[PDB]
This record gives structure tokens, C-alpha cells and sequence, in this order.
């Protein structure tokens, strides 16, 4: 889901990707049709420009923060770090360095509460670039005719089943997490020149790659699955599969 | 749901197509009707829009059309793949199956 | 004298904002103006009321003390 | 009723600081001083600005025609320009 | 009439009339992963996107003060396009732009928007003022033709299609009735009509045809010059 939505009806899957080069907001958001004279206020109110601001720009800033408030509720950020502030703010009166480390944590949960809160964005370069090399999908898709319909892409909530996923287990990861990091969502796709229509599955959860301590890819598609319906054939191809994927690489266990 | 023409106020009307044949009558009659539309008559299915005086930014423009008389609201990424009449009909029919299926209208 | 010009020169910014009303208010580029003029107005109205105000009370002061001072030395 | 209103006086700011009375001389002089120089800059590009539209044109070139010359060709023709369409129409589409 | 004679004038040290790379020293440099820990750039690639929803926004916010106007809608589209084919087929080479065209082009745009939006943008504006002055004298005609009366427009035509044939009932040996000569005689009938509007025809003598009009003349008594001193 989009955390970060105005009333703005248009690109919504875009609305945080684009950055306008306005000096403020427009007076009316985008029309979806022609309107008259009288339907638009002349001469906005005065202060519209800081009501916009806080409207367009904050307001479905902390819808965003409101929306994925579960993924910031570890012990870490709930109880360490303000506790923490709290030793050093005793003695803030008595140097500038217990000043410091009473701030420090309040500026590193911010931080992480700023990273988690942010919409999922995987490398959509890197799925089209492996959907279009498949030759069941380019028989009835392609880039200058597929269209999109619908996209949903969201965080799991909570720890995942003890099974499948037995790394979640550890009571020194759940210190610092509440979520799994991973995310499940689909792509809504139609081709205007064949008339098909796809559901485009995925499931991504961050990998390690060639090196020790970073991340590789925090999105990464162990999962991918396509149902593809035409005028009177339907198919499904499965691009990933997670019973191969999940048995060559494991997630990763983000820490702070 | 009232718009202007030549200085007098008119209500709109929204058209609901749910229909192959009503469609593919609609888009012709709506290219058609475009200033800037050449060989109005040799146009079908199969034209390209290319060949007939129009470029990316009359695509536009048609689809700002289609939003006019059916109420639908076309994202920016959807409008850049409408080269073709074909294309028209195919869209239109996606998207009144999304709203059958699925109960709503698709994101925008 | 001070209050009396200090008041007509604040006038004065007014009718520069009524002589350009038209700009002030449509013109975007001078929203700063329409929304922080009146903000500058009322700390110049402050400025002076609060200098004639002030003066008043301290005039008035004095003037209930010669009076009071006066009868008790008589 | 606040004690934050008594920044607006300045009869007794010879008691505090006395520093506002010379400060804003200088803000008045920095005004005026970018009103120069700003109003050079964005006035003086008028003549920039008159010079190509009218000497940028060559031969080997296509010139484009602009918003403006196209609504004034469109929607501010005169009433001799009018004749002379209808004029050169009539005689040699209608009348040969 | 005057040409310029430096040869050097569009030279430049980036080449030859080159107005999209121009050198500098702080010169654009690649960038390598396995040497690469963090970088911070805007560059993005949703420029085209942008520039066709800018295009569907200020194309439909400007309508909203046609009035239904159908000639004024598909005027203002050929004016709308103008502005956005600039990158397509100017001369400079936008694909070579310093930082890229794509992004500089779609952001000036949106300053353009952003006005159209307030409808305080000078090309509105001006366009209003431009269709109001079409409009009234499209007007004062339909106000004439409704009266039968005939328009000074017509009378032109009339005039210019009776001359066309007392020219060329006399050339008999030629007969080709160029385009030249089908000009000059209506503009020769422009300047004796454009003179007219300042002086009207009394008289036989027809417009502007009185010479007492350029004896000495003075300011009228309820209007004298306001600007300066007379003597
Ligand atoms: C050598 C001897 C030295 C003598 C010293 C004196 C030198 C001469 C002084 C001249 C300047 C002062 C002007 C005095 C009036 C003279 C008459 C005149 O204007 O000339 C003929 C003038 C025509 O000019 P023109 O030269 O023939 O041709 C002009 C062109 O056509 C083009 O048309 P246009 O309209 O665009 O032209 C405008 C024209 C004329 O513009 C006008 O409309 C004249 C009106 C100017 C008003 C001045 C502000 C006063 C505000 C109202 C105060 C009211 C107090 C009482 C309230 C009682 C009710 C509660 O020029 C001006 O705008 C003059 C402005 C002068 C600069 C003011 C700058 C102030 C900031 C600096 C402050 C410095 C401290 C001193 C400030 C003192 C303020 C009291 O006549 C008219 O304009 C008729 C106006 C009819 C309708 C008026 C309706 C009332 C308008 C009131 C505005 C309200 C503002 C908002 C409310 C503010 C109150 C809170
Ligand atoms: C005990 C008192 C509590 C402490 C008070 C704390 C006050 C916090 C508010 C003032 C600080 C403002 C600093 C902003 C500086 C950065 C600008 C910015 O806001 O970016 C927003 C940005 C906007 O997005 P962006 O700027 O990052 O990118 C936008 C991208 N485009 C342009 C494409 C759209 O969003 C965020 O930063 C996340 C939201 C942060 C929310 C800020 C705190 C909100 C507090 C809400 C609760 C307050 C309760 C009090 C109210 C009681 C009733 C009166
Ligand atoms: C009484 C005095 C002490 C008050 C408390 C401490 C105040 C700390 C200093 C406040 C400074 C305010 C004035 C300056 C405004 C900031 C200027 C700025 O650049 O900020 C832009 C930043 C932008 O950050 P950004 O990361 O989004 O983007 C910037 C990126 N760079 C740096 C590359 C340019 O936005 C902010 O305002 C963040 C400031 C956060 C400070 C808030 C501290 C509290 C943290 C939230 C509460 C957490 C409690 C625990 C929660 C547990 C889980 C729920
Ligand atoms: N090779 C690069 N060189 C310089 N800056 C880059 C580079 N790649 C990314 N950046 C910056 O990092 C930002 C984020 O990159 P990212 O790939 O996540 O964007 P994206 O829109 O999500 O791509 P995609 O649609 O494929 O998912 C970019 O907007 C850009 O400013
Ligand atoms: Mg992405």
C-alpha cells in the first residue's frame, strides 16, 4: 500500500518518486476534467501556501509513520534508546557531552523510525528486465503496449512462521526488530495489442551478497508467479519458485 | 457535472459502453472528431495513429477525452502505449473488467 | 508629533497595498507580502500605540504626585 | 498581557541594548542596495531578449513559430488580412 | 542588407555554436561500484512521465477559461505544442544537455504549471485579451449583417473582384494574371483604405483626399497639449 497519498487523484505510485520543481503548490490539485470559472476559488486564501505545505507535504508524511507504526515498536526504539536519553539528561546541566549522548539516540530512532517507515521500493528495472527475457510473457506482453491496473506492495507484519523461516527465532534479532522485513504484493498488468491480462504475484525478502556484513539486494523476488489470462487461454508461469530459492539463500536479519 | 460550450453551460453525459461493438463505434467517432485527424474515413481498427497526423502529445489529448465522456481517470503511464485504435478497445474493455472483478476502478 | 507620523506613514504602506491590491493578491510572487504585511503592520501599530501609551501613563503619574506632594509641604 | 509585548517598546531601549535603533539602517541601506542591483539584472534582459526574436533568424534553419505567433496569426488577424485570404481563394480556387 | 563578418562568432571552447555541453572545469566523471560507498544525486528517470502528465494538466487547467470555445481550444493546442516540440527540433543537441535535457526541460515546465494554475500566467492573459478584441469585432460584423447592412470587409472584396476584371479585360495579349499583379493592385487599395480610417472620405475625392486636412493646424481649446509647454 501507498503510505504517502494527497487528494490528489493521479499517480499515485508516483506521488513521493517525483519531485516537482515548483516554488509552491498549485491552487486547485490535478482536474480530472474541464472545469468552469466558478468551480476554482480566485485568489486563494490567505496563507494557502503554508496550508497546502502541511496538507500535501506533512500530513501524508505522518499518515506514512501512522500506517507502518508496527514496524518501529522493538524493544530497541521503545525502551533502550529513550532510556538511554534519559540517563544522560540528568546531567545535561553539567557538560556538553551529556548533552550529546542524550540526543544521539532520539537522532538514530528517528533514522530508523525515517528508513522503516518508508515505502518498499524494489529495483522495478530488474523485474522487467526478467519478465521481458521470458518467452511465455513476451507472447502477449511488451513494453510499448502492457499498461498497468492495479499495484499493492507492503511489509509482512510480525514474525513468520518458525518453520519456513526458522532465522526469525532469535531472541537478539527481536531485540532490535518486530517485523520480518519482507513484503508481499502483485502487479495488475494488460497488453492493449494482445488484449491479455496478468496477475504478476511476488514475494521479496532481503539476501546477503559477496560480501560479509552488507545487505545485497533488500528486495529480493524468491518468489515470483504469473497468471496470465487472454481472450480464451489461460496460462501460469512461475518465473521464481520458492521452494528452489529458499534452499540456496536465506534472508538476512537486519539489524538497526 | 456542467461544462461550457460556446458560452453556454451544459450538462455532461457519461456513457457506459459494456459492449465489443459500442466501443470500437466509440474510439472512430472520437479520432474522428479530432482537428487534428487525417483521412477521417480511411480510418478502422488497424490504423495507426501515426498515420493519420497524430503524434504522443494528440494521444493525450484523446485520452483526456475518454475521461471526459466516461468519467475514467487514465494514469501518465498508461496514456505513452495508446498508439493504435486497436489499443482504445483493448484498454477500455481492461478496464471495465477490473471494475467487474474486482469492484473498483484500477490505481490511477 | 512622532505618533501622528509614524501613523501616517504606516497609512501610507496601506494605500501602497490598496494602490497594488491586484498584485499583492493574485501575483504569487508577492505572497510573502500579502501573508507577512499585516504581521508588520500590527508591530509598527504596537510599536506606536504601546510609545503613546506608555508616555500617557508616566504623564499621568507625574502629575498626581506634584498635586499630592504639593499638599502635604503646605 | 504577556511580558513577550515589551519587545515593541522603544522608548526605554537605551536601557537593554540600544542596538536596534542602528541596526535597521543598515537593513534599510541593504535593501536599497539589492534594489539596484536586482532590478538591473531582471530588467536588463529585455534586450537580449528583443534583438534575437527579430536578428536569430537564418535561412538554413526552420524558425518554429511561438505560442504568441500563433494566437495572434489565429485570433488577432486584421480586417485586411481577412480580405486578402478570400480575395486570393475567390479568384483563383472559385473564379480561376 | 548587413551580415555579420566575424567568422569566429559561434565559436566556442566546446566547439561550434555548442549551447548544451558548455566547458567547464569541474567536468562530469564516471562513477564505479566495487570503488563506490555512497553517492547523493537527484537524477531519476521519471522525466517522461512527468512530461506527459504536465502536458494533460496544463492543457486541462487552461481550458477551464475557454468557455467551450472549440476554435480556442484547438488554437491553444497548436500553441501548447510549440512549446513542448522545442527539444524535439531545435538546434541545439538536447540529448547531449550538460546534466541531462530530459530533467531540466520537464522542471521549467512546471514552473510554467505552477502559474497556469493561478491563471496568472501572461499567456492566458493574453490570450483573453486577444480573443475579447477577436470577439467584439467578429461582433460589430454579425451586429451589421443582421441589419443587412454590408461590411466593410465585403465592400473590399467587392471592390478588389471588380478591378480584377477591368485589369485583365485589357490584357489580351498576355494572359496570365499572376499573383504579383492580383497583390499589388489590393494592396495599393489597402494603403488609400488604411490612410481612410485616419480621414474619411467626405467627398468624391474619396478617403484622404483633401489637402486643407495638412494645412496648419492646432490643438483643440478643450483639449490642448497636457505633457509639455506650447510656446
Ligand atoms: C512643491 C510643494 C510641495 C508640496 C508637498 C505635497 C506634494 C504633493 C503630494 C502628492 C502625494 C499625496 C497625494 C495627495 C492627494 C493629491 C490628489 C491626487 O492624488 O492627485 C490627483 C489624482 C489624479 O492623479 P493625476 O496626476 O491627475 O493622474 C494620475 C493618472 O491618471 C494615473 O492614475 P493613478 O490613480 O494610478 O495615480 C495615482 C496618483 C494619485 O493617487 C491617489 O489616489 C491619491 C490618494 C493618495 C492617498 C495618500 C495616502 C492617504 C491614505 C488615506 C488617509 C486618510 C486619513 C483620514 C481617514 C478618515 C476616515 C477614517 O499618484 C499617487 O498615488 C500619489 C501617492 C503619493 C505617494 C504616497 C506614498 C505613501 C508612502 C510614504 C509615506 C510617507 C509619509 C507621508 C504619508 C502621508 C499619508 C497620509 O486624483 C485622484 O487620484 C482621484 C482619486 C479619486 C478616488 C480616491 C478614493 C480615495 C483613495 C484613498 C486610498 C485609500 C488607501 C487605503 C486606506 C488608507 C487609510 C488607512
Ligand atoms: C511534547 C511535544 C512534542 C515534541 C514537539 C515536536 C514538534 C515536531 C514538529 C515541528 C518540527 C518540524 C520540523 C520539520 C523539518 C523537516 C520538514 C518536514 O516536516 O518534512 C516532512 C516530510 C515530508 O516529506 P519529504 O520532505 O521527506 O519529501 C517529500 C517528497 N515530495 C516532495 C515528493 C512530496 O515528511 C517527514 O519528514 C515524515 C513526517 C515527520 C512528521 C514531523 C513531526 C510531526 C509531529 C506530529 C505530532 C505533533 C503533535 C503536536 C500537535 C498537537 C496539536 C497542536
Ligand atoms: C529542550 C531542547 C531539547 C529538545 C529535544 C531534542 C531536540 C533535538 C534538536 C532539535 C532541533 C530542532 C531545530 C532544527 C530543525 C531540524 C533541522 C533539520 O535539518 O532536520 C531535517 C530532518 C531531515 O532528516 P532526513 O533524514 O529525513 O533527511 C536529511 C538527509 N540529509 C541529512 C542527507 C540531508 O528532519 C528532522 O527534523 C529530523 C530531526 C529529528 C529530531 C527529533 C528528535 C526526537 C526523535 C523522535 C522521537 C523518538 C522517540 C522514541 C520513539 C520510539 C519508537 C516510537
Ligand atoms: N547509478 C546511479 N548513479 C548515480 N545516482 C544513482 C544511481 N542509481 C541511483 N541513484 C540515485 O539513488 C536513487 C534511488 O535509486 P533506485 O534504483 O532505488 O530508484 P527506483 O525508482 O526505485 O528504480 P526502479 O524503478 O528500478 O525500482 C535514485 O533516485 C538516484 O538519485
Ligand atoms: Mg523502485
Amino acid at each position: 500500500q501507498m503510505g504517502f497519498s494527497s487528494d490528489n487523484p493521479y499517480n499515485k505510485r508516483w506521488e513521493y518518486k517525483w519531485k516537482h520543481s515548483y516554488y509552491t503548490y498549485p491552487r486547485d490539485y490535478e482536474h480530472t476534467e474541464v472545469r468552469k470559472p466558478q468551480d476554482s476559488k480566485d485568489v486563494p486564501p490567505i496563507y494557502f501556501a503554508y496550508y497546502k505545505d502541511f496538507v500535501d507535504r506533512w500530513l501524508p508524511g505522518m499518515n506514512m509513520w501512522w500506517q507502518r507504526r508496527h514496524r518501529i515498536f522493538d524493544k530497541f526504539n521503545v525502551y533502550f534508546l529513550p532510556g538511554m536519553s534519559l540517563f544522560f539528561y540528568q546531567f545535561a546541566d553539567l557538560a556538553l557531552g551529556f548533552k550529546i549522548m542524550a540526543a544521539f539516540p532520539l537522532f538514530l530512532a528517528y533514522t530508523r523510525i525515517r528508513d522503516k517507515t518508508l515505502d518498499p521500493d524494489f529495483k522495478e528495472t530488474y523485474l522487467r528486465d526478467m519478465i521481458y527475457q521470458n518467452p511465455e510473457i513476451t507472447k502477449y506482453f511488451n513494453e510499448e503496449t502492457i499498461h498497468v491496473l492495479d499495484y499493492e506492495f507492503e511489509y509482512l507484519p510480525g514474525y513468520l512462521c518458525p518453520e519456513k523461516f526458522p532465522e526469525y527465532q532469535n531472541k537478539t534479532w527481536q531485540f532490535f526488530n518486530t517485523d520480518t522485513a519482507q513484503a508481499e504484493g502483485f502487479f495488475k498488468f494488460g497488453d492493449v495489442e494482445s488484449g491479455a491480462t496478468m496477475t504478476l504475484k511476488f514475494k521479496t525478502m532481503p539476501i546477503p551478497g559477496k560480501f560479509r556484513y552488507q545487505v545485497g539486494e533488500p528486495f529480493y523476488f524468491y518468489d515470483l508467479r504469473a497468471e496470465i489470462k487472454c481472450d480464451g487461454v489461460y496460462k501460469e508461469v512461475v518465473l521464481v519458485d520458492e521452494k528452489e530459492s529458499l534452499k540456496k539463500i536465506r534472508p538476512f536479519l537486519f539489524l538497526i | 457535472l456542467t461544462q461550457y460550450v460556446e458560452g453556454q453551460i451544459v450538462n455532461r453525459n457519461q456513457l457506459t459502453l459494456k459492449k465489443q461493438e459500442d466501443i470500437e463505434q466509440y474510439v472512430l467517432k472520437l479520432v474522428r472528431g479530432y482537428f487534428r485527424t487525417t483521412n477521417k474515413q480511411g480510418l478502422n481498427i488497424n490504423s495507426v495513429l501515426q498515420d493519420h497526423g497524430l503524434d504522443e502529445f494528440d494521444s493525450i489529448e484523446l485520452a483526456m477525452q475518454v475521461e471526459e465522456d466516461l468519467g475514467y481517470v487514465i494514469s501518465a503511464e498508461t496514456i505513452p502505449v495508446l498508439n493504435k485504435v486497436k489499443h482504445f478497445v483493448n484498454y477500455i474493455n481492461h478496464v471495465e473488467q477490473f471494475k467487474a472483478e474486482n469492484g473498483k476502478a484500477p490505481i490511477a | 508629533a512622532t505618533a501622528l507620523y509614524k501613523s501616517s506613514a504606516l497609512a501610507g504602506n496601506l494605500f501602497l497595498y490598496a494602490y497594488n491590491y491586484n498584485n499583492f493578491t493574485a501575483n504569487i510572487r508577492l505572497r510573502t507580502m500579502r501573508y507577512l504585511f499585516p504581521v508588520v503592520s500590527l508591530a509598527i501599530f504596537g510599536n506606536i500605540y504601546w510609545d503613546y501609551r506608555s508616555q500617557l501613563v508616566k504623564v499621568n503619574l507625574f502629575d498626581e504626585y506634584i498635586q499630592a506632594r504639593a499638599q502635604e509641604l503646605v | 498581557i504577556l511580558d513577550y509585548l515589551f519587545l515593541l517598546d522603544l522608548n526605554d531601549d537605551l536601557t537593554r541594548k540600544a542596538v536596534f535603533e542602528q541596526v535597521i539602517i543598515f537593513i534599510f541601506i541593504y535593501c536599497t542596495m539589492n534594489f539596484l542591483a536586482w532590478s538591473t539584472v531582471v530588467e536588463l534582459i529585455w534586450p537580449t531578449h528583443f534583438f534575437n526574436r527579430r536578428h536569430s533568424s537564418s535561412q538554413e534553419f526552420i524558425r518554429f513559430r511561438t505560442y504568441t505567433e500563433v494566437l495572434l496569426k489565429i485570433s488577432a488577424y486584421n480586417d485586411f488580412f481577412y480580405v486578402l485570404n478570400n480575395y486570393y481563394y475567390n479568384q483563383k480556387l472559385i473564379l480561376k | 542588407g548587413y551580415k555579420i563578418r566575424n567568422k569566429s562568432i559561434f565559436w566556442t571552447r566546446a566547439g561550434w555554436k555548442n549551447n548544451w555541453h558548455p566547458k567547464n572545469f569541474n567536468a562530469p566523471r564516471p562513477s564505479y561500484g566495487e570503488f563506490t560507498m555512497g553517492i547523493r544525486c537527484r537524477n531519476d528517470h521519471h522525466s517522461f512521465l512527468r512530461y506527459v502528465q504536465t502536458y494533460r494538466n496544463m492543457s486541462r487547467h487552461c481550458k477551464q477559461y475557454f468557455l467551450g470555445d472549440k476554435q480556442l481550444e484547438e488554437t491553444f493546442i497548436l500553441g501548447l505544442r510549440s512549446l513542448f516540440l522545442v527539444p524535439y527540433d531545435s538546434q541545439c543537441l538536447t540529448d547531449q544537455i550538460k546534466h541531462g535535457g530530459e530533467r531540466r526541460f520537464v522542471d521549467q515546465l512546471d514552473r510554467d504549471f505552477e502559474l497556469i494554475s493561478y491563471n496568472t500566467h501572461p499567456y492566458q492573459l493574453f490570450t483573453y485579451t486577444v480573443r475579447n478584441e477577436h470577439l467584439a469585432w467578429k461582433n460589430e460584423q454579425y451586429e451589421k449583417i443582421q441589419k443587412g447592412e454590408k461590411t466593410f470587409e465585403q465592400e473590399l472584396l467587392d471592390y478588389l473582384d471588380e478591378q480584377v476584371l477591368a485589369e485583365k479585360a485589357k490584357l489580351r495579349d498576355g494572359q496570365n494574371f499572376s499573383i504579383e499583379r492580383m497583390t499589388e493592385i489590393a494592396l495599393h487599395v489597402f494603403r488609400k483604405a488604411r490612410a481612410g480610417k485616419v480621414r474619411p472620405a467626405q467627398d468624391v475625392r474619396g478617403p484622404d483626399g483633401n489637402v486643407n486636412d495638412f494645412l496648419e493646424q492646432r490643438r483643440p481649446f478643450e483639449h490642448p497639449n497636457p505633457t509639455g509647454v506650447t510656446h
